């Protein structure tokens, strides 16, 4: 199977 | 560095096992840091410069599913634990570090963003030691300097006796 982006990181600052 | 995380899900397990098998994803990409999974492990990956970049010991050389179908590993350096397939539309790139400040922070997947002191090429250790789950899922994630620019990405953690102490990291020069 594939490697699925299941989410992310928001960065700030 | 007054710089905070925030970690978003956009996918759940059965979304995961579904996109996994077909190598396709509808889903609109945002972001610097993605949070990668295989059916069966999770970690991090961050774009720098064009690539999605993670580690080889999650990623293998599988692909990475795609708008327009899976998406073929570009990059694959075994000997570095690296991989990096170009970047779907929607992500966006980090900028590489200038600074060369050894002040570093570690950005986990749980959105918590840790102090670390480069010791070396790979090498910084943390202010404050972390127990081994709680870092675990996190390789791919960036190391950032004061200004907020990625110096690398989480490799391994450096352990004394059961607890991490310093992480090892791929710096940005390698990728
Ligand atoms: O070997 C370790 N340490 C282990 C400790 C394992 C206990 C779990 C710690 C927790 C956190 C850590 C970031 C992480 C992880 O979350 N991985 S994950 O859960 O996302 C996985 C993808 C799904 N990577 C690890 O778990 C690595 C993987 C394994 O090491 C590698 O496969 N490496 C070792 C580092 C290295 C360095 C150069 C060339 C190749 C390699 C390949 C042991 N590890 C390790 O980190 O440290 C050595 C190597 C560098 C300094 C001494
Ligand atoms: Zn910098």
């Amino acid at each position: 199977g594939s490697v699925v982006i299941v989410g992310r990181i928001i960065l700030s600052g | 560095a007054p710089i905070t995380a925030y970690s978003q899900q956009t996918r759940g397990l059965l979304g995961c096992i579904i996109t996994s098998l077909t190598g396709r994803d509808k889903n609109q990409v945002d972001g610097e840091v993605q949070v990668l999974s295989t059916a069966t492990q999770s970690f991090l990956a961050t774009c720098v410069n064009g690539v999605c970049w993670t580690v080889y010991h999650g990623a293998g050389s599988k692909t990475l599913a795609g708008p327009k179908g899976p998406i073929t590993q570009m990059y694959t350096n075994v000997d570095q634990d690296l991989v990096g397939w170009p970047a779907p539309p929607g992500a966006r790139s980090m900028t590489p570090c200038t600074c060369g400040s050894s002040d570093l922070y570690l950005v986990t997947r749980h959105a918590d963003v840790i102090p670390v002191r480069r010791r070396g090429d790979s090498r910084g250790s943390l202010l404050s030691p972390r127990p081994v789950s709680y870092l675990k899922g996190s390789s791919g994630g960036p190391l950032l300097c004061p200004s907020g620019h990625v110096v690398g990405i989480f490799r391994a953690a450096v352990c004394t006796r059961g607890v991490a102490k310093a992480v090892d990291f791929i710096p940005v020069e390698s990728m």
